[PDB]
DNA sequence: ATCGATCGATC
DNA sequence: GATCGATCGATAAAGTTTTTTTT
């Protein structure tokens, strides 16, 4: 390599000013790895070259990285490895790149392919839904002759070097080298690496409807494994690459494609459209916005700026979405620290409107729509052979609902399969099944949001208020709040309605989502010896006034009456259970029961 | 009651149990009482978990 | 990649 | 004509959730 190395050589003296600002960063991350591990009684090798600093004073060295990125990456590795030992070697893994920056119109949505930038750089976004296995793989073993006591050294290349077209080495353990020594190999002195195949869908909103969502796939490496949950808005960028032999294999390969498009990539980025950083300024404003004695009322009407009223409902959603704690019993069954509300209403009264705008501020809570299929909380042994001979229990919809919220529609308009499905997973936090394989108790902290319609028209006043839809009352007993939405005619109400549907054809949301996702990580009081005294007076009267009124209650309803006020103090962001929380919890039930 | 791992070696040759136990406390105390002898003694618990199967 | 069968060359 | 050696060709893979009428 003489002439193919001089521009590689010229880069080695060039970009040392580009990491004038990173030559500290490359060594400072590993001196504490030489100090955490030496004093136990941890980070990968990630070197974020900004594209700006390379673009700012180089053109020919820059232009090749977006035209022919197949001769130019093991240059930048080769300078980088010798600037690690020459920095630090005295205390007694090639430091590959990450390559973040901007790109200038390479946001190819994989519904579209390339015709010109094949084998180039490409930025790709979307959602992943495949999440296949994890499995190690060698790169190099170290043979050893026991007789004469001397080692050997051999590398085995694969489709993981990403750029060079190496002659493959399909050998597993080449034994008996040119000697008479029965060979050994110190596998602890060997080295290994892993693979993970994941397919990415299309974000199904900016793809115009003339096709179903397509998909491609990406092979990544050790640094970013177990990072992507199924259901994350991910952003990845790597090289484009074809492999395999096709079309001109030995015989009879007619009308068979032979170029598997792959991506060998880096820098998997989550996005939000957990990463929400905040300075001292905005964290102090929410302390200043924790100060007033009205913030539970201001946050209620600042949520859905299209619909009038229902402030009992509008407080309930924000009370539910932030959620309450579950103190797990030591050597005992934890109770239902989740909360599960329900709605029902005579039709076209926005009972389904507010169920889907919670999904925009979901904070990684992707819900379904409730289609009559088994798979709501199971797998039913879908394996697809897991690349020829492995069986996996691929999770349907409970790997996503953990510490999140879901919502489903048309409860009464289902078959019998979901009725036994929501039976177990409500009284029990988990599910366990051996469909065709093994029992496995995988856990899930989830909470439903319901919606249903009464069958017999406008009959919610002339008949029994209970037994009203006759879906099994085990679920009615396992839920608490059954709001009956009224739509009676008031001549000032509909007059006010008539203008608010006209002024919608043209204190804020991102501050709201930051508030709850900061208040999910602070303290939990649970304790005031007199706030617990007022609520039992506030229950035993209606425990004697349950059959003399419309609805009978149960003993588990007492666990609601702590749980609502428990999260109501989380709105206050205080380590004390106050007294004022035992007044909102009273009258909210008093509207749900009278 | 001398070399106790050799004492367990006697209770196997007469064929009543086929499991010896070469633990680490009989290696570190073997190195604790080799701390005072100022000679080059390489680390043992390293190599038996740097590459365990050659032991 | 390994094993078996067939063909060719040499003794 | 028979035996031995070398070269070329052939041989190994796996299943069990949606949907129809029907009782
Ligand atoms: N009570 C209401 N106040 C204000 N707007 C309303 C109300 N009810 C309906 N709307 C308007 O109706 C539109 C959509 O209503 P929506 O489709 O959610 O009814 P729905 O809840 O689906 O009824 P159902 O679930 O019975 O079909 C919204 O744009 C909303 O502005």
């Amino acid at each position: 390599p003489d002439a193919v190395f001089g521009d590689r050589v010229r880069r080695f003296q060039e970009f040392l000013d580009t990491f004038t600002s990173y030559r500290d960063s490359v060594r400072s991350i590993q001196v504490y790895n030489s100090n955490n591990a030496a004093n136990y009684n941890i980070l990968p090798h990630r070197i974020i070259i900004s594209l700006d600093d390379l673009r700012e004073f180089d053109r020919s060295f820059w232009s090749g990285i977006l035209v022919e990125p197949a001769y130019f990456i093991p240059p930048a590795e080769k300078a980088l490895t010798d600037l690690a030992d020459s920095m630090d070697d005295v205390p007694h893994h090639p430091w590959k790149l990450s390559f973040k920056g901007s790109f200038g119109a390479h946001a190819l949505s994989p519904r579209t392919l390339t015709a010109q930038h094949l084998n180039k750089l490409v930025s790709v976004e979307g959602i992943v839904t495949k999440t296949s296995l994890v499995r190690p793989k060698l790169i190099r073993s170290v043979h050893y002759a026991a007789k004469t006591g001397r080692f050997h050294y051999r590398d085995y290349t694969d489709a993981t070097t990403t750029l060079t077209t190496r002659i493959p080495t399909p050998a597993i353990y080449p034994t008996e080298d040119t000697e008479g020594n029965k060979l050994t190999t110190e596998y602890g002195y060997s080295t290994f690496i892993d693979h993970q195949r994941i397919t990415v869908q299309e974000m199904p909103e900016m793809a115009p409807a003339g096709q179903l969502p397509r998909s491609i796939d990406v092979i990544l490496d050790d640094d970013l494994v177990d990072k992507t949950k199924p259901g994350d808005r991910v952003n990845v960028v790597g090289v484009f690459k074809s492999l395999g032999a096709g079309g001109m294999n030995q015989s009879n390969s007619n009308t068979l494609i032979g170029f598997k498009t792959l991506i060998l990539g880096n820098t998997v980025y989550p996005l939000h459209a957990a990463r929400q950083m905040l300075t001292d300024f905005d964290i102090r404003n929410i302390n200043k916005l924790s100060k007033k004695k009205d913030i539970f009322d201001i946050l209620s009407q600042s949520l859905a700026p299209s619909i009038y009223g229902h402030d009992h409902i509008k407080k309930a959603i924000l009370l539910m979405l932030m959620g309450g704690v579950e103190k797990n019993l030591e050597n005992g069954s934890h109770l239902r620290g989740d909360i599960n509300i329900l709605m029902v209403g005579d039709p076209s009264t926005a009972k389904s409107q507010l169920l889907r705008f919670v999904l925009n501020t979901a904070s990684l809570a992707i819900a379904t729509t409730g289609r009559g299929s088994s798979g709501v909380g199971l797998t039913a042994a879908v394996t697809t052979d897991r690349e020829t001979g492995e069986r996996r229990l691929e999770a349907g919809a409970m790997v996503l609902a953990d510490r999140g919220v879901v919502c489903i529609d048309e409860f009464d308009k289902m078959t019998d399969v979901d009725r036994v499905a929501i039976h177990e997973v409500m009284e029990q936090q988990t599910v366990t099944i051996a469909k065709a394989g093994i029992h496995t108790t995988l856990n899930a902290r989830c909470s439903v949001i319901a919606a249903a319609n009464p069958v017999f028209g406008q009959y919610d006043v002339n008949r029994d208020p209970h037994q009203n839809i006759a879906l099994p009352d085990s679920l009615l007993s396992r839920f608490d709040l059954l709001f009956v939405v009224t739509d009676d005619i008031n001549e000032i109400r509909d007059r006010s309605i008539s203008e608010h549907v006209l002024r919608t054809h043209r204190v804020t949301i991102p501050f709201l989502r930051k508030y709850v996702q900061y208040a999910k990580e602070r303290v939990i009081p649970q304790l005031t010896q007199e706030a617990i005294n007022v609520i039992v007076k506030n229950y035993t009267d209606l425990r004697n006034d349950d059959n003399t009124k419309k609805s009978p209650i149960t003993a588990r309803t007492l666990e609601t009456l702590i749980r609502l006020a428990t999260a109501h103090a989380k709105v206050r962001l205080s380590k004390t259970v106050n007294k004022v929380d035992a007044k909102v919890a009273a009258n909210l039930l008093r509207f749900a029961l009278l | 009651k001398g070399p106790k791992y050799m004492a367990m070696l006697q209770k196997v040759a007469n064929r009543e149990l086929n499991s010896v136990i070469i633990d680490l406390d009989d290696i570190l105390q073997y190195q604790n009482e080799k701390f005072l002898q100022g000679t080059q003694a390489d680390d043992l618990v390293s190599a038996i978990q740097q590459n365990a199967n050659h032991f």
